[PDB]
RNA sequence: AAAAAAAAAAGGUAUGUAUUAA
RNA sequence: AUACUUACCUUAAGAUAUCAGAGGAAAGUCCUACUGAUCAAACAUGCGCUUCCAAUAGUAGAAGGACGUUAAGCAUUUAUCAUUGAACUAGUUCAUUGAAGUCAUUGAUGCAAACUCCUUGGUCACACACACGGCGCGGAAGGCGUG
């Protein structure tokens, strides 16, 4: 019976993909921390549509949906 | 479930006096009351006769 | 805890919270130690700027800001390139934010 | 469901079957009509589509076995358009004029009626009341209609003009209110 | 009256598996077992699987923001 | 806030057109204030009504964000 | 009695309202039988005396 | 909050989409609120434009071809007659207001479908709003399955002949004084 | 505000729409919310491609309405007072 | 044309006829009257100016002559989230000396009002 | 912290408010409310042009900037000049500032320090 | 050596019933 | 307007320019028709400040409109899908069955003109005066400045 918040409070700093609504567009990488709104920080983050990203923020509009 | 029946093509003895489909004319009656519906007219082409 | 419970002083350590310990410290510590940021807008083209202010809504003050955006039409494209020495962008077009090495 | 309660009642069988041994009465005709819509009354678009078939060919082959009845095709297009298409009510408005060869008082009038608020573009709109005018505009009782043309100019026209153009045109026809105008 | 939200509970308990339309944009449509909700109606869907619009991939758990949702159909 | 006044189309069958293309038919069931509709035995329409109408499921909720219109088809 | 609360009140609660409406009116009747049997005690008590 | 109804000019507390439902629905508030329009509609007749005159000088030209022209008499009436006609001409407006020729259905009253058209009530565009649109009725008919077996015969000592075309009051002595016919 | 007050004020009169989807239903208000969300009777449709429907009754949500067509004769109602003398309001 | 108040905001201009532009690309012209928080206002007399798809490619650069089809709404109410931006067309059918001059007999008058009803309820 | 109350400082100052149509205006700055709701004086109001051998403009765009009625009939490139444009908030997206004002005096808010102050 | 009780309805809108003149 | 009966319901919070200095009840707060600076509003008041405000020495003209006519103007482009049978080239016509089907084809799109009609203005005063680009009285709309 896990609900939204709690689920993000249990992937914090494990590896997780989140797919932006767009050009279907997915951030691999470990959670760092948060926001009520569900803001993300990301470390050594790595975007799929082939790069490598050291740190992301993502606002949180414009995610599709976030798993591990 | 339902014939469409014109006793005007049907007295008159033309062919068409019965369609399933609908058309301009005929008026809708159940099919079963068909038969029904003929005996009705018979006196009067019994007159005819 | 719901936001309407907690009073005025409140409210003020709950930004502060925020802004230093959570998402936003990416482009909190991106101020302070001058490091440059590269920004995504929804509009599709990318600024390479450095952040004099920011805010809740994630609006921000940029100062030295290089716009780069490319177009294409039936696949024949052009890199457009775009300098602005100081800016206000309003924080609802953008997507993605990464801090430079 | 209601449509198949419909046809086992003895009373659609007994009544059918007078229509269609005696066709000219319009009694029975009347009769069949009103309780097959009686049967139907929550008429709306929910009402399964079988049912709005056979009411509706009812009416249809009632009004080509009487081509005069004017109450009928206002009511059969009012069916339709209480149904949700319009088209379907222009339609046999249309038929309806056409029975009467394009001058009957009441279809115009009950027709221009339902044309003004279905019908935008202004210019077509008057049309249809110029071709109403030019067929039925003399009739002795025709005063009512030109109460509708007027009031259409005044709410449609912001320059006057064809109000006095029409206008002065009703001052000369002989009708039975001419005081009125 | 079933509030729709009481509904969602009724999906979350029942353990029923549902077919969810996402926006007319995207073009997938997800199916999984909705487990959990927040008040903005975004939900953890356990076993989901996303399928262009049936080879779609399987995904796993995955938290899906309410934003995006449409329908969500038994 | 203020909940949206629905009590009269509760139980009865009802269209309501999803975003700017489709259009759901179904038995509405319940509501809330973000206009959320729940109901049953739902049904998506297109042109041709008995073929390409395909039932969607014994319950299915709406989120008020994509409801435009509502009309409902019943007394 | 019902065509005319028919209109406004919802038809679910029609019902129940039709009930409870003749109810009352059997209370009043009941009401009016007691004051009638009150009024002939008072006239017998008018009579002894 | 508090929801001031500025119609009635009385304030109702706390406004709730009950309360306040039930104040718009109000015969009170309905009256009031009927009659503001009613006075804020009748301003826009009674008032007069009041357009602003722009006076240029005359020229030398026809001041001389209008001074060869004869002055024409003016006619003013009497403060008391013209608050008299005034009255009555506000009066007629109002009647021609009100007039609606509605003779068409008079004459079909007989017709086979008079039930399903002019009766309006069991119309079928019409029809289901006439329902809602009764009155709450708190306190203190012509059905639709009429066919043409009732009344077979129209004459039978039933109708009333046409009523004759009306005349205007001004005009009515110039009426032909004498009928053609003799009627009885 | 009072865009909404005179939505309110319409109430019980034929009114126009424009959804944000291109359609335009006219007919007559009987429910407006302040969330402008209005339910109207005995309405007109007409498509974004202009085809012409009726239906009986119709909701639309409030957050799709584009602009709304309202009787003219309310432009003199009270609410565009600006000098308005109101009471004291009651003490409760 | 028209100079506006160099600071006039949007309390500051009524009965102004305005030009209203939406996300659409379609223009209402007519007198304000009210608006609101967010921005959806009330208009007198109205008009919705459309450049048709048609003539649309007229406007791309190379005396231009645009044929705009605009139809007539009157006394409608806007959505503040439909509105882009807001431009000044023509100044009111009174001036500022004469609106003062409304003004102040309406205040004078509504005064009236209050005390013909304190003094119609007290006695009584 | 409302980054928007340092908009409210800039008033009277040359600015260009670009716009999520890709519309640009230059104009003089006036006051700007709380929902960023942005008021200028005399403006210049323009769309880009895209080269790429011909690739259409913003359809939407040209003709908002043509119903504006500034736009005069004379202009061989697309643009519009107008005194008193009002902007709703939500249609900004950037706004190029001058160069010649400093940040660090504008940028300080009195709030962030009251509420310090007083603590 | 120590000690002991409390003070109160509010007032808005709507519906029905009765009264306020030859 | 008063009395009685029944129904529907009740308090988002806070604040009223900012900055600085001096004083009263080491820290902070509150306060001073206290002192300065800046800002804002109202009211006055000025600028050789800017723009605009129509013929009568004539039957005109400027701005804006017509949801006006010519006008079936001229030039273009459009009028449903599925199933079965017959003929047919190797797609076409006719008939039947089903589904939906804004009206229009005198339409819709583009192009242009002529005519007619509506609303608005100081239709003010002095002047019919050979200059190198003013300094009549007002009204409308602004900008700037002082109090
Ligand atoms: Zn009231």
């Amino acid at each position: 019976p896990v609900n939204p918040k709690p689920f993000l409070k249990g992937l914090v700093n494990h590896r997780v993909g989140v797919k932006l609504k767009f050009n279907s567009t997915e951030y691999r990488g470990t959670l760092v921390s948060t926001d009520n709104y569900f803001n993300l920080q990301l470390n050594e983050a790595e975007e799929f549509v082939h790069g490598t990203l050291g740190e992301i923020f993502i606002r949180c509009n414009n995610v599709l949906y976030i798993r591990e | 479930d339902i014939v469409f029946v014109s006793p005007q093509l049907y007295l008159s003895s033309q062919e068409g006096w019965k369609s399933d489909s609908a058309k301009s004319g005929f008026i809708p009656i159940l099919k079963n009351d068909l038969q029904r519906f003929q005996d009705s007219l018979k006196h009067i082409v019994d007159a005819r006769n | 805890r719901p936001k309407h419970e907690l009073s005025r002083a409140e409210l003020e350590e709950l930004e502060e919270f925020e802004f230093k310990h959570g998402p936003m410290s990416l482009i909190n510590d991106a101020m302070v130690t001058r490091t440059p940021v590269i920004i995504s807008l929804r509009n599709n083209h990318k600024i390479i700027a450095r952040v004099k202010a920011f805010d809740r809504h994630c609006n921000m003050v940029l100062e030295n800001v290089k716009e780069l955006w490319t177009e294409k039409k039936g696949k024949n494209v052009i890199n457009r390139e775009r300098f602005i020495s100081k800016l206000f962008l309003r924080g609802d077009s953008v997507i993605v934010v990464l801090k430079t090495p | 469901d209601k449509y198949t309660a419909l046809i086992h009642d003895e009373n659609f069988s007994t009544l059918t079957l007078n229509v269609s041994r005696y066709p000219k009465s319009l009694a029975y005709w009347e009769k069949l009509l009103n309780y097959i819509v009686k049967a139907s009354a929550p008429i709306c678009k929910s009402t399964e589509p079988q049912l709005l078939k056979l009411i509706r060919c009812t009416y249809s082959s009632m009004l080509n076995e009487f081509p005069y009845l004017e109450n009928y095709y206002i009511d059969f297009a009012l069916l339709e358009y209480k149904l949700g298409n319009v088209s379907m009510s222009h339609k046999i408005f249309q038929r309806g004029l056409q029975a009467f060869n394009q001058r009957s008082l009441l279809l115009w009038t009950s027709y221009l009626k339902f044309c003004n608020n279905v019908i935008s573009h202004q210019k077509q709109l008057f049309k249809k009341y110029e071709t109403a005018e030019e067929y039925v505009g003399l009739h002795f009782f025709s005063g009512e209609f030109w109460d509708l043309y007027l009031e259409q100019i005044s709410s449609r026209c912001t320059s006057s003009k064809k109000y006095w153009n029409v206008l002065r045109k009703i001052l000369e026809i002989p009708l039975h209110s001419f005081s009125k105008f | 009256m079933v509030p729709p939200i009481n509904c969602i509970f009724n999906f979350l308990q029942q353990q029923t598996p549902v077919t969810i339309w996402l926006f007319e944009q995207i073009g997938i449509r997800i199916k999984g077992k909705i487990v959990g909700f927040d008040e903005f109606m975004n939900v953890v869907i356990d076993e989901a699987v996303e399928i262009p619009v049936e080879k779609g991939t399987p995904l796993g758990k995955i938290l899906l923001k309410g934003d995006n949702i449409t329908l969500i159909t038994s | 806030v203020s909940t949206p006044e629905l009590k009269k189309y509760m139980d009865k069958k009802i269209l309501l057109n999803i975003n700017g293309s489709r259009k759901v038919a179904g038995i509405l069931r319940g509501y809330d204030i973000f206009l959320n509709v729940v109901l049953d035995d739902a049904m998506e329409i297109n042109g041709e009504d008995p073929a390409n109408n395909h039932q969607l499921g014994l319950q299915t909720v709406i989120r008020g964000n994509s409801i435009i219109s509502l009309e409902a088809l019943d007394a | 009695a019902a065509a005319a609360a028919a209109a406004a009140a919802a038809a679910a609660a029609a019902a129940a309202a039709a009930a409870a409406a003749a109810a009352a009116a059997a209370a009043a009747a009941a009401a009016a039988a007691a004051a009638a049997a009150a009024a002939a005690a008072a006239a017998a008590a008018a009579a002894a005396a | 909050t508090r929801y001031y109804c500025e119609y009635c000019h009385s304030y109702l507390t706390h406004d709730t989409l009950s309360v306040r439902k039930s104040h718009l629905v109000g015969k009170n508030h309905l009256r009031i609120t009927a009659d503001y329009y009613r006075n804020k509609a009748r301003d826009i007749i009674n008032k007069h434009n009041h357009k602003r005159r722009h006076i240029g000088k005359r020229g030398r030209k026809e001041r001389e071809n209008s001074s060869q022209n004869e002055t024409l008499k003016v006619t003013c009436l009497s403060n008391k007659e013209k608050r008299h006609i005034m009255h009555v001409k506000k009066m007629n407006q109002k009647e021609l207001a009100q007039t609606s020729i509605d003779t068409l259905k008079l004459l079909y009253d007989g017709s086979p479908g008079y039930s399903k058209v002019f009766v309006d009530a069991n119309r079928f565009d019409i029809g289901d709003l006439v329902k809602a649109s009764k009155l709450p009725q708190r306190a203190n008919s012509r059905s639709r399955d009429e066919t043409c077996e009732s009344n077979p015969f129209p004459r039978l000592n039933n109708p009333k002949k046409l009523e004759p075309p009306k005349i205007l009051s001004q005009w009515s002595n110039t009426i032909p004084k004498t009928s053609i016919f003799y009627s009885v | 505000g009072i865009p909404v007050k005179l939505l309110n004020e319409a109430q019980g009169h034929i009114v126009s729409l424009e959804l944000t989807t291109g359609a335009t239903y006219r007919g007559k208000l009987v429910e407006s919310e302040d969330s402008m969300n209005v339910q109207l009777r005995d309405v007109i449709a007409t498509e974004p491609q202009g085809a012409v429907t009726h239906m009986d009754q119709i909701f639309v949500r409030g957050s799709q309405i584009k602009f709304i067509v309202v009787p003219d004769l309310l432009k003199n109602a009270p609410l565009f007072k600006k000098n308005s003398s109101r009471p004291m309001p009651p003490i409760r | 044309k028209i100079q506006v108040a160099h600071s006039s905001r949007l309390a500051n201009l009524i009965d102004y006829k305005l030009r209203v532009l939406t996300q659409d690309g379609r223009v209402y012209i007519g007198q304000l009257m009210a608006f609101d928080k967010h921005m959806n206002l009330v208009l007198n007399e109205c008009i919705e100016e459309r450049v048709p798809k048609t003539q649309l490619d007229k406007l791309r650069p190379r005396t231009l002559n645009i044929k705009v089809e605009k139809r007539v709404l009157g006394l409608t109410i806007l959505r503040g989230e439909q509105i882009l931006s807001t431009v000044v067309e023509d100044k009111p059918l009174l001036s500022k000396k004469e609106r003062l001059v409304r003004d102040k007999k309406e205040k004078k008058q509504a005064q009236k009002q209050t005390k013909l009803r304190k003094e119609k309820e007290k006695k009584p | 912290m409302k980054l928007v109350n340092f908009l409210k400082k800039l008033r009277n100052e040359q600015v260009t408010i670009e716009l999520k149509n890709g519309t640009t205006v230059w104009g003089t700055l006036q006051s700007v409310s709380p929902q960023m709701n942005a008021i200028l004086t005399d403006v210049k109001l323009t769309l880009p042009q895209p080269r790429l051998n011909k690739l259409n403009s913003n359809g939407i765009a040209m003709a908002s900037l043509y119903l504006t009625g500034g736009q005069q009939p004379t202009a061989s490139d697309n643009i519009a000049s107008l005194q008193y444009i009002n902007i709703r908030g939500n249609t900004i997206r950037q706004i190029i500032l001058p160069d010649s004002l400093n940040l660090d005096s504008l940028l300080v808010d009195q709030k962030q320090l009251n509420s310090l102050r007083r603590s």
